[PDB]
Parts: structure tokens; C-alpha cells; sequence
RNA sequence: UAAUAGAAUAAGAUAUAAAA
RNA sequence: UUUUUUUAAAUAAUUU
């Protein structure tokens, strides 16, 4: 068609549709005989399939690099001038135009530049690839956590796989970035050693969620939830939190039970959760997987602009 | 590029999008320019309006929301220093905040037109024609402003102050605001004629279409548009060729001189012709009414092999305009509705159901085209008329389609405009087929509406 | 410098000029065009602005609002032009927005019985020379006289008085100093009267003086420039050739209809000289205007 | 290395876990600025988490330029900082002080805004009178400072500065002297007055109160040059031991004045060439260009100046490129060192120069001799292809002069420049030849072209001389050009300045004559 | 405890409508 | 071929 003299330059209205990475954060992709540089040891893999989780040992992302993405982070969450493109977002918590002390979002790498180009970041796509047998890997979707200071609440115990129930294989892993330093007392991530391995790979029922109430008891509603076997290798190996610096990266199981703490420290702390799967994963009933995106029937191949492949052994 | 000043970053900006906006659309000028934006920002040093004035129009033009921080920082220099963006940095700030939609976007646009508005007697040749085009990019209704800029062409344009570009800005300029003034465009066209031949194919192809554009309604300046271009037709381009069909389709007057060497040259350069000016060839002929089944048969062919290259408009277009002359293509219209099918989520509010009524009006059904129109249907029912929804509803009670999620919508759109649904003449036929469909259980109070 | 000019009203342009005599409007206009165009074409002038027109005639007239003497911009008593007070303002309006004065010195407004016009007033070499006629009284002669009149060995201002009779024009429509050293008078009365004036207060003076024929109307900007270029009527073939054998530049202009209502060329340009502020010690860049590398070619 | 006191220390302010008030912020950004013992600087996430404590602060404890130095130390390292833009006082905490303060913190953050210097301004004149002197003065700095238009508040203060006159200083008087030439729309009658005022007190002066002296008298222009004159009879007697900046500006207000008596012009340039050595880059450029104005440049005078300049030839800022080298132009003195260290910098920032500088650089070079067999040529035709798209009438010109002088040879590049000419019109003919000059060269063009070219060199013979007419012959001769209309009109004028044909004619104009 | 300034410059199609 | 203007304007009506 003819586009006008001055909007030749401008992107399409959802950044879904755009083929590839910009180049905003580290610039372009390398090339196709450039990415055996950002290969993980072998140990690492063996510690992510020993306790359920792993951390990456360098930061994934400069200083620079962290403070725009906070900057987009903090742009998500206006509520004076909202954000455009928030139409194209899967959920939101401010749909009620108030928000509060939990600021959740998803599928926002379709609305603003950095948070798209972050998928496509090679050192964690290619962990995440060598945990999922060297296979093409799709992404999932996107998570932004955002606390406020000294009110933030937490999330309690939870699987993740508990909610990709409608999807078949168990083919999946988490990769968690922090973009604000962490610690027990905001935010840090509290995780089970050993407990992917629990149910024989199952999932364990739901826990109940009680807000308005301590720290204390959402984060020990856990012996609700598990039997005897469970509770002895609690008693073992009792739930440790991870410390986790301004660009630290976090590989988790898709089965190991996972928590959040509070946040009480003075400023609000930010974190991002990306979910990315494997080639071979079909799904169970007929239509869409998330709201408004192209619908599946039967036991059909996972595909489409809504979950692009974002790294090919080939 | 960190030894580069703001200055020096705005300089580059400019020179980046005046090469990609001109000479190609390279795309590694635009993921560098925009890489290079990413990463600048004014905070801490003292920079003139006109430097800021460059960075907000550089960054918006290639993609920068108003999310964005540097976007964030010119709209607050623009705001708390008003009376140091002058006249001549004025055009930079409102065309940036043109495609901006936000509260300090409009803020600022409101405040550049009511200054605009104040010294609309003081400004020379270049200022009168940016500051029209430039609010003419935005979509604003101030008459007032629109009437003192006039006034002012008008007294420049009677010394002679104008050139050929300036004509051409100007026409569109004025042509796109719908502001009908006939001694404007009189005047324009005089110092036109009065220009004589520093007016070229290209500078002289948009005046025509402009001045067909906003439809004067006046004989004698199009015989004189149609005389000049008579002679100009062996230099034109197909696209121009093109360009003119469409034009003197819009003014309406039947030229069969001009047609049939219209005709001959489009026929001559029947290779260079993409989808989109097949697309247009049509409609134009569609508008004007006259029947060629010569050239169609050449136009029908050429479509065939640019299959990939159709956009949803051009889909629709040639789509319509086959189905009104009543031209049967087996092959181009499954080949058609199958690419129509694979961009389902291209069309727009009308287009979608332009291209609907035009498969179905003809006996042409495809399941492929049929499941993805109805699906897509969902989310441009808001967008409708009474008529174009009738027409929807038509086409889809001819697809047979039973879904209530998709028939919810149309239903309800059209129960919220019942009045100017049932008082439409021509379409009184159509109402009583789709009540044979779907009968008097779907929607039982639509029924009671139609029974009145 | 920044030469101002209006566009003529032509609905309420004037059948018949003052004695009676014919006008033609479309002609008007087209001469109007012309001279706009000529003015364009002169290389010293760095803009012309063009304002709108307003409704009566003698609005053409913009050079009667101030005078520029030196670096003086004396705006005239408003005695006589009450009902173009406004044009007035509207024309200072345009004066500030290309960056000119903010505002115009009323020293001869405050002076009471001051009368005098723009055009009795020649900026000569080495000062002004003032006209005493009719339309200015003694009053102007001595409040100017006392404002810029400055005696010493090298900052030294000349006013000059010359004395004209009742039915002579305005003394800058025939009596002018162009080039550097010509004297361009009328070959009339008043321009021997005045020439012989100026050759006597000022004794000991050489500079040539050319005499043009009766009624050929002429501008010359003149400066330190030396800008050549004289504008000239067409009609007069003579003083064309006159102007061209002193080493000038004359530059044929159409005047038939302002002539015939009684404006001249002087009178309908408004020419000012602006500079920039240049805070802090700052020599502002200038445009050249002569021949580079002289000694190597 | 972190100890373990010192660590946890460092984890505590790390985690945001501490609160901070603007002083102590302030004082640990003053010790990290001082001392760089325990790497303060060398951690991201220790001053982002200080940034993080100072922007949840009250910064309206600390002085405003605690506050920008807070926001400079953080942007040294790398963090975007800021401070908050104060409000404007209401109700009861109206005071002078309040009011002053204000306009110090837009002052020195940076952070200007018209709305609220006209909501202060409304707030401040009825108490005008309880203003103390002093404050009076800063209040017309702090105005000059931010290019406030309201000039009638202005002159309101500087005439109740005026009825103080006894109270004020030699340094108070030159500052209100300074700030109010600095604004813009002054009346002329103040101005007359705090000038009469300056003119007196006139041995109390300092060197600095004569920098502001000068400043001002620059700034307003020759009709105060009588002001100027008792300026340089009293420096008469001091002029042997000035400052080289206050020589500096002596010369740029001589230049401006236009002042006539040259003796005390001669005194002073020789006076000023002595301690030349002393200047700065831009002083230097300045006291040559306020020398070259008042044509003083003798041998000694400009081998002086050159030979002062050649030290920061090396590094010349791009703005100081051009206008040496004009200097270096229309004075017959050797200055061939000058030149070519000139033009090697030119060449090494050649992708920095905007467009009017390199239009300006190509005209100045575009008659040089030794200029033309260099790769400035070149690289200079390669950056003004690019940048034609920039290029405004008088840039296009002088780019197109200098290198068609220089004997650069691109027919793109020609014919590229008179489309950018024929988008906007040429006013002029000395707009219109560069053009002709440059199509020349390669001797064709497209029909078109040659066809809007006559139409528009047509208008414009009625006015040229007849050096002017022959150029334009022999340009559209070269070009090629048929067109009837414009031979016709060529023809008139020079009739009329030359009447019938002779046959000592020249043969050219003879054919002229033809009309062909 | 903290205060110094320079530049003048123009790109161009959104699927509508009654009288010197 | 040419045709255009320069107020602080404040009185509609409703249960939306």
C-alpha cells in the first residue's frame, strides 16, 4: 500500500508482528556461527537437574541496561497517564484502573521496546535450550513483578506447571532476572531443594490463599499441602532463600515449589519471570491457549507469531 | 558516539531520517537510529528549542511512544518553556505531537495553534506553508486559525511568493483539513498558471489529485487540469498513470480524449504494474463508472501474477470492484481468498466487511476466507454503520454461519442503530433475506423492530 | 537591513486621483507586483517584509511613521495622521517580530508645536540636512539640533538647515545624496535651491551633481555599503542615461499609478538597519562582500 | 576489600534499608568526591541505592547548589539524576527570602519555567519596598540569568536600585549595570540613567567592574559611545598594566563603537599585542577578529597573532576554524603554516561540521591556490552530497561556489544541488550563479532543467550590470539553452546601457544581439 | 564553601457531499 | 482580471 511521507519509520501497532530482535538493549544478534559463546558449563546443568534450580554464575545484564528496563517497569504502572499499548497486554492488575501493592503484568514483551528485545537474549536462551535437550525453544510468556515499599505483600506457595494445565508435555523451564538488588526482606526468592521430584513429576494441590494477613503464615501454609515423606525431606532440607544482585539470572524447574517474600524495605522492588518451552508440546482442548491469540485444535503443534522461536540448533 | 554532544546527536537525527524518509528505507539506518535513541537524554544541560525540537521529532518518528523518557523530557521542556519555541520551531513540536495521543500531546498542540492563530499576519512564504502542513498532520478543527492562514496565502500568493513545491504542500495541505474555500484554490491554481512550466510531471500529478480531492464542484479549472495534462502523458509513470485514473475519477466529469490516452499509456506499461495501482485502476473505474473489459482483461491478468504482493486494502479494492462490472476470474478470485484468509488480521473496520459483501455477492464460498472474516468480525463490529452492518450481516447469513459468539456483536450493533437500519431504501431486500435465514427465534426483539 | 512594504486594498482603491486625473487599479496592483519583485532582486537588502493591506490608500504611505538617524530611530508627531494611529501600531508590530527595536524614541512627540514629517531629512555624509518648509517649524529644527548635533575634531554630527518654499515636496522626494560623492537633485527650482544650499554651509566640498528631469521619482539606499543601485522611473530614458555616465547602476521600475495618486518611491519603503545583541565581549560573523586572495591571483 | 563491619555497612545502604536525610547524602557524596579510598564510586550498586535514598528525600534542606552538586556526582558515575523543582511558596511562608530562593534553585539546577517566574513576579511587588538592597541586586541577576521578557519589572527594580545609590558599591553598581543591559526591553531612559550613574564613581572601578563595564557598553550599542569615551580616557592612564581579557574587551567595544580617534586605538592594540600570549582560545579569536575590524593588521601585528594562534591550531574548536581562516583572507601577509594547519583540522573533523560551517569553509577555501591539490576537496564533496538535505539557500550557494572553484568535477552532485535549489526559489542572482557555475562544469544537463533554469534567470536581467549579463551568456551558452524569451530580455538591457550596435562591438554581445 | 553563554537552516496522497 | 476581516459577547434548559 502507500504509507505517508511521515510515518515510513514507525513500527507496527503491537511489537509482535515485528520479525526478529531490534536493536535497543546489546544491539544485533550475532551471527549464526556466533553463538557458542554464550554455552553454560556442564555443572551448572547438572545442578538445575539435581535441585530444581540453579543460578547463572554471571550477570546477564549491565548496570545501564538494568536501569532502562526499570525504567519500562516503572512506565507499566502509571495510572495517572496509562501506558499505550496496554490493549495488547494478557493481564494487568491496574484493568481496575486503582492497581494497589502488587503490581502484576504479562505479556508485555508486545508492548514496549527492551522488554521484547530481552527474550531473545542469548545467554539465557541458550541455558535454557541445553536444559531442554538442544531443541528449538518457544517462548511461553512473560512476568513483571513489582512491589511497594513496606506494604508489598507475597505470594505463597505455588507450581508453576498448576497453572499450564492446559497444556500436555511437561517440557518447560523459568528463568527469573532481578532488576533491584534482593534479599529476604523484599522480595527474595524462597525455593524447595529436591521437590520437582516429589509426586512422580505431579502436581500437588493448590494452597490456600488468605490475604490481608502476616508473612509469617503465607509463607507456612506449606505443611497444608504435603504428606509425611514430604515433611521429612522438609525437615532435611528446609526451603532456602537465594540472594540475588541488580542482573543475577535464576533457572527454575517448572514442578519446585516456589515463594516470594514480603517486601519491607524502603523503596518498591522489581522482578521478571520468563517461561520458555520446548519444540515438542501439543495441546489438549480446542481454542485459544490466553486471551484473544490463535486457537488450537486437538493435540496440534504450538506455533504462530504468538509464540515466536526464538533460538534454532541449525 | 559518546563524544558527541546533544547538539551533534540532533544534527545526526535529522540527517538519519531525511535519509530514510527520502533515499530508501535501508533498515539498518533505522535500527541504528533507533539504537542510538535509546541511550540520549536531556538532563543537566542547557540546549536551544530548536535542539530539543529535533530530538522529539527524530525520536517519534522512528516508533518512540510517549512512554519513552526522551519523549517525556522534550514534552516537559515544551511545556514549561513556551515563549521560547517561536515561529519557526513551531512546525518541528506540533508535527512530533501529531501521532501522540496523551493530556500534555494535546496541551501542547492547543497552545502552538492558539499562537499560531495570534501571528498568522506576520509570517513569510516557508512559515505559512510549514505551519499548514504541519497542522495538517495532526487532526484538529480550529477554523479560526485555518481562516487567518488563508487570508495570509492569499495575500502572498497575489505578489507571486510561491513555487512549484510550495503549490503542491500547500493544495494537499489544505485538501486534507476538508476546509472548503474557493478563492484559496482559485488563487493557488492562478499562481499555478501563472508559474507555467516550472511545474513539472511530479510537482503537477498531486495538484490534480488534491484539487480532484476536495471536490470544488467547478468545470472550469478541471477542462484546464485535463488540457495541461494531455500533453504531459508520455513522460508519466505508471504510478502516476494511476494516480490521474483516480483523480479524474473524483472529479466526475467524463473525458473520453483523455481516457482513451490514459488507456493506451496504461496498457503500454502493463508489466510495471504492482497490486496496489491495479487496485487503484479499479476503483477508479468503479468511481467513474465506464466499462473497458480491454484493459480489465489485462489488469485481471497482471493481478495474477503479484498474488503475494496484495495488502488487505488492495484485496478489497479489486475484489469490489470485480464483483460490481461482474467479471468472472476462477482463479484470481480463490487465489484472493485464500491470501485474504492467511492476513485475516490486516483488515480493518470497513474493509473487512467491504470484502465480505463483495465474495459473497458473487457465488464464490470458501471455507478458508469464510472462517477467518467471521472470526475477525468480532473485533471491528464496534467500528460499524447501519448500512456496513447489514451488509455484515448479509454476507455472513450467506456463509452460513451459526456461532452465537460471533453473531452476538453483529446483533447487538445493529439493535443499537435500529432506526437508521430500517429507514435504508436500498438495502429493504437485503433485510428480508437475513430474516429468512436465521427466522424469528434469533434475536426475537430484531423481529419485533422489523414486524413495525 | 530590512525594507518594509503594503500591499494596496484594491476594493477601496481611489477612481480619481487628487486634480482629477485617472487610475487604473489592475494596473496598480501589477505595478505593486513589480516593485515588490525589484526590491526582491536587490542583493543589499537583506529581507523585505511585505504587511497586509488595510482599508484605506493612504496606508501605502509606511514611510511617514519614524526616521533612522544614526543609530536613532525618532518616531514622528502624531499631529496630523490620528486616523493612522493604528497602522501605526500594526506597523511597529511587524518592526519587533523581525527582531527590530522594541520600541521607538518619543522625543520628538513630547516637544510641544514640533511639527515635522519623515522625508524633509537627508542623510547626508558627516550628519543630516533638514528642509524648513511648511510642514516642519522651527520648533523641530532646534529640538533636533540640540538631541544630535555634536561639535568636536572627529565626533562631529552636521544638521543643516535648507530652505524650501510653500508649494515644494518633501525635500527627499527630489533633493538625495546617492553613490558616495553624488548629488542627485531635480533639475527643477527647488533642487538648484537646494543644491547651491548645501554646496554653501558646506564651503570647500567636491562632489559631483547630476540633475534628472522634472517628475522622475528615485530611491537610493544609502550607506557605507556603496551599494550603486538607484531606483528610477521608466518613463524618463534621460536621467537613466545621466545615472549610468556617473558609474551607477539605475534599475527601471513602473511607477505610473502611484505617481498619479501622489505617493512616491521614497515614501512607500520603510528601511531600517537591525543588529544582534552579542552578550558578553562577541564580534558577530558579517557576509562579505569583496574579493578574497587578492595577492596570490 | 570490605571488612566485615564495613560490609555490612555497605549492604545495609545497599538494600534501601536505611533512611537518609539530604545532609548526610550530601556529606557522603562529599567524602566520596574527596577520597577515593573505599571505592565509592567504583560501585553500581552502592550509588544507585544513595540515588534511591536521595530522590525519596526532603531536599529542601540543603542550598540549592548541595543539591546540584548531589545531581552532578551522581550523573558522573552514571546515574540520570535530578532534584526536584521547588514550590512556589503560599499563604503565609511569603517572604523575600522564599522568593529569592525560588529563583536561585531554578537558577543553578537548571530547571526553567516561564509559569512559574510570572507566578512569583505577581507575588513580589507589593512588598517591593521591605526589599533590602542587596536583595534588589540579586533579584535583577537571578531575572538576567533566565531571559525573563518582563522588562517592566525589571526597570521597576533598577529604579528603586537607583534611589539607593549611596548604599551600593562599585561591584553592586557594575552588576546592575551588566544585567540590565543583558535584558532585553529596557526602556532607554533607565538605561541613560544608570549610565550617568556609572559614569561617575569612576576611579573606584576594578578590573572586574571594568569587565562588566565593557560588557555592558558592548552589549548596548554606539548610541552610549559618549559613556565609552570617558571609559578609555580613564584607562588611558593604566594602560600599560592591564589584564589581557580587559584589553581583549577594550578591542571588541573600539570594534563596535566605531569609534574615530585612533590614537588611543593604536595605543591600546599595541599595548593589548604584548601580553597576547596570556589570552584564551576564544579571546584570542576575538582580540584577531576586533583587530582585523579596525584594519590594524600590519606584518608585525599579524606574524604576532599567527604565531600565538598556531599553539591551539592544533586542537581548534570547529566554530574558531572559519573565522581565522576569513582573517587569514583579504590581508597581503604570508600565512601559509596557518593555512595548512588549518585545513588539516578542518579534515580531521569533517563529520561534526554542520552544514553552514561547511559551506562557510568551502566558500573561504574555494579561491585558495594551494587548497585545490588536497583530500579536503574531496571528503568535503562527499559530506555536502550528504548533507544537501540540510543545506538552507545560503549554505547551498557557498558550497557550490567553493567547489566549483576548486575544480571538483561530480555531476551528481551538480545536478542534485540544483534540484535543492529548484524547491525553493532564488531570490537573488549571486543565490542563482554557484549553480550555473557548477552545471557548467561537466557542460549538459536534462532539458528540463536547462528549460527552468531560463525561466528563472528571465525576471532577473533587468537589473544586472553588464559584467553580470555576459556571465549569464556564456553560463547558458555552455548549458545549451533555446528558450527565446530569456535571449530577448538579455538583449533589451543591453541595449539600453550601450543603445545601437556598433561595429566595435563585442562579436559575443554582436551575437547577443541575435537573440539566438 | 562553590554559577559563564557563541551557531540561524523548507517534502508532497486516509475509501464522502447542488449554482457572479 | 478582482471581491476577506478588528467584541469582555453568557438569556437555550433540565432531572440524563
Amino acid at each position: 500500500s502507500y504509507v505517508l511521507k511521515f510515518l515510513r519509520g514507525q513500527l507496527p501497532e503491537d511489537l509482535k508482528d515485528v520479525n526478529g530482535a531490534l536493536g535497543c538493549l546489546y544491539g544485533t544478534l550475532p551471527d549464526v556461527d556466533e553463538f557458542g559463546q554464550f554455552v553454560i558449563s556442564p555443572d551448572v546443568v547438572n545442578s538445575f537437574h539435581q535441585f530444581g534450580y540453579v543460578k547463572m554464575p554471571i550477570p546477564v545484564l549491565d548496570h545501564q541496561q538494568i536501569d532502562k528496563l526499570a525504567d519500562e517497569v516503572n512506565e507499566l504502572a502509571n495510572n495517572v497517564e496509562h501506558h499505550p499499548k496496554t490493549e495488547r497486554l494478557y493481564a494487568t492488575s491496574l484493568a481496575d484502573l486503582t492497581g494497589g501493592p502488587l503490581f502484576f503484568c504479562q505479556g508485555q514483551w508486545r508492548a514496549a521496546w527492551g522488554m521484547h528485545d530481552l527474550i531473545y537474549l542469548p545467554t539465557i536462551t541458550v541455558a535454557a535450550s541445553q536444559i531442554l535437550n538442544n531443541s528449538l525453544v518457544r517462548l511461553w510468556y512473560d512476568e513483571v513483578f513489582m512491589k511497594a515499599a513496606r506494604t508489598g505483600p507475597c505470594v505463597p506457595w505455588q507450581q508453576n506447571y498448576a497453572r499450564w494445565q492446559h497444556t500436555k508435555p511437561v517440557n518447560h523451564v523459568t528463568v527469573m532476572i532481578a532488576l533491584d538488588t534482593m534479599n529476604k526482606d523484599r522480595g527474595a526468592p524462597c525455593l524447595v531443594p529436591g521437590s520437582h521430584r516429589w509426586r512422580e513429576g505431579g502436581l500437588l494441590p493448590p494452597v490456600s490463599y488468605d490475604p490481608t494477613k502476616d508473612e509469617a503464615h503465607q509463607l507456612n501454609t506449606i505443611w497444608e499441602i504435603i504428606n509425611e515423606e514430604e515433611g521429612e525431606m522438609l525437615m532435611d532440607t528446609p526451603p532456602v532463600t537465594v540472594d540475588l544482585r541488580r542482573g543475577e539470572a535464576l533457572l527454575i524447574h517448572p514442578l519446585t515449589l516456589f515463594a516470594t517474600h514480603g517486601n519491607r524495605s524502603l523503596d518498591a522492588v522489581r522482578c521478571c519471570f520468563i517461561h520458555y518451552m520446548g519444540e515438542k508440546t501439543y495441546a489438549v482442548q480446542n481454542g485459544p491457549l490466553l486471551p484473544h491469540t490463535t486457537k488450537f485444535q486437538a493435540d496440534a503443534m504450538i506455533q504462530g507469531p504468538f509464540y515466536p522461536v526464538v533460538f534454532d540448533p541449525a | 558516539v559518546s563524544h558527541l554532544s546533544a547538539r551533534n546527536i540532533a544534527t545526526e537525527a535529522l540527517q538519519m531520517k531525511k535519509l530514510h524518509q527520502e533515499r530508501g528505507g535501508n533498515p539498518m539506518l533505522a535500527q541504528q537510529a533507533r539504537r542510538v535513541l535509546f541511550a540520549t537524554s536531556i538532563a543537566g544541560q542547557n540546549l536551544d528549542a530548536r535542539s530539543v525540537a529535533l530530538l522529539l521529532n527524530t525520536a517519534v518518528y522512528f516508533g518512540m511512544e510517549s512512554d519513552a523518557k526522551l519523549v517525556r523530557e522534550c514534552i516537559d521542556y515544551c511545556l514549561k518553556n513556551d515563549k521560547l519555541i517561536t515561529v519557526d520551531v513551531l512546525p518541528i513540536v506540533v508535527t512530533a505531537c501529531a501521532t501522540l495521543k496523551s493530556r500534555d500531546a494535546r496541551e501542547v498542540i492547543e497552545m502552538q495553534a492558539q499562537k499560531a492563530a495570534r501571528n498568522a499576519k506576520f509570517l513569510d512564504a516557508k512559515d505559512v506553508t510549514n505551519i499548514i502542513s504541519a497542522f495538517s498532520k495532526t487532526g484538529i478543527n480550529h477554523e479560526k486559525l485555518f481562516a487567518f492562514l488563508s487570508r495570509r496565502v492569499q495575500t502572498l500568493a497575489r505578489v507571486g511568493e510561491f513555487e512549484a513545491a510550495h503549490l503542491v504542500i500547500l493544495a494537499n495541505a489544505f485538501s486534507r483539513l476538508r476546509y472548503r474555500d474557493k478563492f484559496l484554490f482559485g488563487a493557488i491554481a492562478r499562481r499555478a498558471m501563472s508559474l507555467r512550466e516550472r511545474v513539472t510531471v511530479n510537482e503537477l500529478v498531486p495538484l490534480i489529485v488534491a484539487f480532484s480531492k476536495i471536490g470544488l464542484k467547478d468545470p472550469k479549472l478541471s477542462k484546464r487540469f485535463a488540457t495541461k495534462a494531455m500533453e504531459y502523458v508520455d513522460q508519466m509513470n505508471a504510478e502516476q498513470v494511476a494516480s490521474m485514473f483516480m483523480a479524474f475519477a473524483y472529479f466526475g466529469i467524463r473525458y473520453d480524449q483523455l481516457f482513451g490516452v490514459l488507456t493506451n499509456r496504461a496498457v503500454e506499461l502493463i508489466d510495471e504494474f504492482n497490486a496496489q495501482y491495479i487496485s487503484t485502476t479499479l476503483n477508479a473505474f468503479q468511481r467513474i463508472g465506464i466499462n473497458n473489459p480491454e484493459l480489465f482483461d489485462n489488469l485481471a491478468e497482471r493481478a495474477l501474477a503479484v498474488v503475494q504482493d496484495h495488502d488487505a486494502r488492495d484485496i478489497s479494492k479489486t475484489v469490489t470492484a470485480l464483483a460490481h462490472f461482474g467479471l468472472k476470474d476462477e482463479e484470481l478470485f480463490k487465489r484472493l481468498a485464500s491470501h485474504a484468509a492467511s492476513i485475516a488480521d490486516q483488515f480493518d473496520a470497513m474493509g473487512l466487511v467491504n470484502t465480505a459483501h463483495a465474495f459473497a455477492r458473487t457465488n464464490f464460498l470458501q471455507q478458508d476466507m469464510a472462517v477467518a472474516l467471521s472470526e475477525r468480525s468480532v473485533y471491528v463490529c464496534r467500528l460499524l454503520d447501519a448500512g456496513e452492518t447489514r451488509r455484515l450481516l448479509w454476507a455472513l447469513a450467506k456463509f452460513q454461519v451459526r456461532d452465537p459468539k460471533i453473531l452476538t456483536p453483529v446483533f447487538n450493533r445493529c439493535l443499537a442503530l435500529h432506526y437508521d437500519f430500517f429507514a435504508d431504501p436500498t438495502g429493504s431486500e437485503e433485510i428480508e433475506e437475513i430474516f429468512d435465514f436465521y427466522g424469528p427465534n434469533f434475536c426475537p426483539p430484531l423481529y419485533q423492530l422489523y414486524i413495525s | 537591513l530590512h525594507a518594509f512594504v503594503r500591499s494596496p486594498h484594491y476594493r477601496t482603491i481611489p477612481s480619481a486621483g487628487p486634480n482629477g486625473i485617472v487610475v487604473n487599479r489592475d494596473m496598480l496592483v501589477h505595478q505593486f507586483r513589480d516593485f515588490y519583485k525589484t526590491l526582491q532582486h536587490c542583493s543589499l537588502v537583506d529581507k523585505v517584509h511585505l504587511m497586509s493591506e488595510r482599508p484605506s490608500v493612504e496606508a501605502l504611505r509606511v514611510a511617514d511613521q519614524m526616521v533612522s538617524i544614526g543609530a536613532t530611530f525618532l518616531e514622528m508627531p502624531l499631529t496630523g495622521m490620528e486616523h493612522r494611529a493604528t497602522e501605526f501600531m500594526e506597523s511597529m508590530r511587524y518592526v519587533r517580530g523581525a527582531g527590530g527595536p522594541s520600541t521607538l524614541a518619543s522625543y520628538l512627540q513630547d516637544t510641544e508645536n514640533c511639527r515635522c514629517n519623515s522625508g524633509d531629512v537627508v542623510c547626508l555624509p558627516n550628519g543630516i540636512a533638514v528642509g524648513h518648509g511648511p510642514r516642519t517649524n522651527a520648533v523641530a529644527h532646534t529640538t533636533l539640533k540640540q538631541l544630535f548635533e555634536v561639535k568636536d575634531d572627529q565626533f562631529s554630527f552636521d544638521v543643516f538647515t535648507l530652505e524650501q518654499e510653500g508649494d515644494a515636496p518633501p525635500l527627499g522626494d527630489y533633493f538625495g545624496f546617492a553613490g558616495s560623492n553624488v548629488l542627485l537633485t531635480w533639475k527643477d527650482e527647488h533642487g538648484l535651491l537646494a543644491v547651491d544650499q548645501y554646496q554653501q554651509k558646506q564651503p570647500h566640498t567636491e562632489m559631483n551633481v547630476v540633475y534628472l528631469e522634472p517628475g522622475c521619482h528615485f530611491l537610493s539606499f544609502y550607506g557605507v555599503d556603496h551599494t550603486i543601485d538607484v531606483l528610477v522611473q521608466k518613463g524618463y530614458e534621460r536621467s537613466m542615461d545621466s545615472i549610468a555616465a556617473a558609474g551607477l547602476n539605475p534599475i527601471p521600475v513602473q511607477w505610473s499609478e502611484m505617481d498619479k495618486l501622489g505617493i512616491s518611491m521614497r515614501a512607500a519603503v520603510l528601511p531600517l538597519k537591525f543588529f544582534k545583541a552579542n552578550v558578553g565581549g562577541m564580534l558577530s560573523r558579517n557576509k562579505s562582500r569583496g574579493a578574497r586572495w587578492q595577492t596570490h591571483q | 576489600a570490605r571488612p566485615s563491619a564495613l560490609h555490612l555497612i555497605f549492604e545495609r545502604c545497599k538494600l534501601n534499608l536505611v533512611e537518609f536525610t539530604a545532609q548526610d547524602v550530601y556529606q557522603i557524596c562529599t567524602t566520596a568526591y574527596n577520597m577515593d579510598t573505599l571505592g565509592m564510586l567504583q560501585d553500581p550498586d552502592f550509588m544507585r541505592g544513595l540515588h534511591d535514598a536521595f530522590r525519596r528525600s526532603d531536599q529542601t534542606v540543603i542550598s540549592p547548589f548541595q543539591a546540584n552538586l548531589i545531581a552532578d556526582t551522581f550523573r558522573k558515575v552514571g546515574i540520570n539524576s535530578m532534584p526536584k523543582e521547588v514550590s512556589v511558596p503560599e499563604e503565609d511562608a511569603i517572604s523575600p527570602e522564599s522568593l529569592i530562593l525560588v529563583l536561585r534553585n531554578m537558577n543553578i539546577t537548571k530547571q526553567r519555567d516561564e509559569r512559574k517566574i510570572n507566578e512569583v513576579l505577581k507575588l513580589m511587588f507589593p512588598i517591593l519596598d521591605e526589599f533590602s538592597p542587596t536583595q534588589l541586586s540579586l533579584t535583577v541577576t537571578e531575572l538576567a540569568r533566565l531571559k525573563s521578557t518582563n522588562a517592566d519589572f525589571v526597570g521597576k527594580l533598577a529604579k528603586r536600585i537607583m534611589e539607593y545609590n549611596d548604599d551600593l558599591s562599585a561591584l553592586d553598581i557594575s552588576s546592575a549595570a551588566v544585567s540590565l543591559a543583558y535584558c532585553p526591553g529596557i526602556s532607554h531612559n533607565i538605561l541613560y540613567r544608570m549610565m550617568q550613574i556609572v559614569e561617575e564613581r569612576m576611579g573606584e572601578f576594578q578590573p572586574e567592574d571594568y569587565i562588566n563595564v565593557l560588557h555592558a557598553l558592548n552589549t548596548l550599542g554606539p548610541k552610549f559611545v559618549n559613556t565609552f569615551r570617558k571609559i578609555v580616557e580613564c584607562g588611558l592612564q593604566h594602560v600599560e598594566n592591564m589584564d589581557a581579557v580587559t584589553l581583549t574587551n577594550y578591542m571588541v567595544c573600539f570594534s563596535t563603537m566605531d569609534y574615530k580617534q585612533r590614537e588611543h586605538i593604536d595605543i591600546y592594540a599595541d599595548a593589548l599585542v604584548e601580553v597576547a600570549t596570556d589570552l584564551s582560545e576564544k579571546d584570542l579569536v576575538m582580540a584577531f577578529i576586533a583587530l582585523q575590524r579596525l584594519r590594524l593588521l600590519s606584518d608585525t601585528m599579524f606574524g604576532t597573532m599567527a604565531s600565538c594562534v598556531i599553539r591551539y591550531a592544533a586542537k581548534m574548536d570547529p566554530r574558531n576554524i572559519a573565522p581565522i581562516m576569513d582573517i587569514c583572507s583579504t590581508v597581503p601577509h604570508a600565512s601559509d603554516h596557518l593555512m595548512k594547519v588549518l585545513m588539516d583540522r578542518a579534515v580531521e573533523c569533517t563529520r561534526i561540521l554542520t552544514a553552514n560551517q561547511l559551506g562557510d569553509i568551502l566558500d573561504i577555501l574555494g579561491l585558495y591556490p594551494p587548497a585545490r591539490e588536497h583530500p579536503l576537496v574531496q571528503l568535503f564533496g562527499k559530506q555536502a552530497r550528504l548533507r544537501l538535505d540540510l543545506m538552507g539557500p545560503d549554505a547551498l550557494a557557498n558550497a557550490t561556489r567553493g567547489l566549483a572553484n576548486l575544480g571538483y568535477a561530480d555531476p551528481e552532485y551538480y545536478a542534485q544541488a540544483a534540484e535543492t535549489g529548484f524547491r525553493y526559489g532564488f531570490k537573488d542572482w549571486t543565490l542563482l550563479e554557484p549553480m550555473l557555475m557548477g552545471l557548467s562544469i561537466t557542460g549538459q544537463c536534462p532539458p528540463t532543467m536547462v528549460r527552468v533554469l531560463g525561466s528563472h534567470i528571465a525576471p532577473m536581467a533587468r537589473s544586472m550590470s553588464l559584467m553580470e549579463i555576459e556571465r549569464a551568456n556564456r553560463y547558458l551558452r555552455r548549458l545549451g539553452c533555446e528558450d527565446d524569451f530569456v535571449y530577448k530580455a538579455m538583449a533589451s538591457r543591453v541595449l539600453q546601457f550601450v543603445k545601437e550596435v556598433t561595429p566595435e562591438m563585442p562579436e559575443d554581445l554582436q551575437v547577443l544581439l541575435q537573440r539566438g
